């Protein structure tokens, strides 16, 4: 896909698969890490992890 | 927060160790970073904000 | 004007409530389960569990400790709001012991 | 088959470990029973040690 945020994409469907394994530091407490990878679509929502 | 232009302010302790303790259990520490560095007294920051 | 609620109360502090694994009861879920997998790990209490069936059991527990679930999210920072909410608009005042 | 052994050796701890109240009643109360019979039979008992 031509989207530029599929990457990230790729990474937080990693990160909502592994909920309560292995927990990284978000962003804030409303872009969680059980939050859902499709939400994004944005270079300002990228997590600093 | 550039260490020579904050050199000598004093730091905000609650600030502090619920950043250590944010940090050391991945809970988005983010939003603490802003009220690290204290004005006008130590409490009114925290109740204020 | 107090309440006694006999779970811990810390309330939210978003509108778009998501999943995560911070409270007491997901805690206590998760010592009852550990404390399960421990008592089904040792092979004297059941010896006719030979392989498999230890295995599957350890897999069920974990899961079931680890399950999506979010009542105890309510419970922890949605429901005393609505009992306090509640408690003024009722007929019988409330009547607490400690 | 090393299962089988194992497995069904703990058929035999577990018919160890069952519930049943027959071993309390012959030690406590069957006795008593006995004793409470004893005077009122036409056959008086008749034992050797």
């Amino acid at each position: 896909t031509t989207d530029p945020c599929a990457p990230v994409k790729a990474f937080m469907t990693l990160a909502n698969m592994m909920v309560g394994f292995e927990t990284i530091p978000m962003d804030n407490q409303i872009y969680t890490q059980s939050r859902r990878a499709s939400a994004f679509s944005t270079p300002h929502t990228w997590p600093r992890c | 927060y550039p260490i020579s232009t904050y050199n000598h302010d004093r730091v905000n302790v609650f600030v502090a160790n619920a950043l250590v303790g944010a940090f050391l259990s991945n809970q988005a520490f983010y939003d603490l970073l802003p009220l690290l560095i204290v004005n006008d007294t130590m409490i009114s920051d925290l109740l204020g904000t | 004007e107090v309440l006694l609620l006999p779970i811990d109360h810390q309330p939210a502090n978003v509108t778009t409530p998501t999943l995560d694994f911070t409270n007491e009861l997901t805690n206590w879920r998760a010592r009852v389960c550990e404390l399960m997998k421990n008592l089904v790990d040792n092979q004297r209490y059941q010896p006719g569990w030979t392989q498999s069936l230890v295995s599957s059991m350890r897999g069920t527990l974990g899961k079931l400790k680890l399950i999506k679930s979010m009542t105890p999210m309510y419970l922890q920072q949605l429901a005393p709001v609505e009992l306090a909410v509640i408690a003024p608009m009722l007929p019988f005042p409330p009547f607490q012991v400690p």
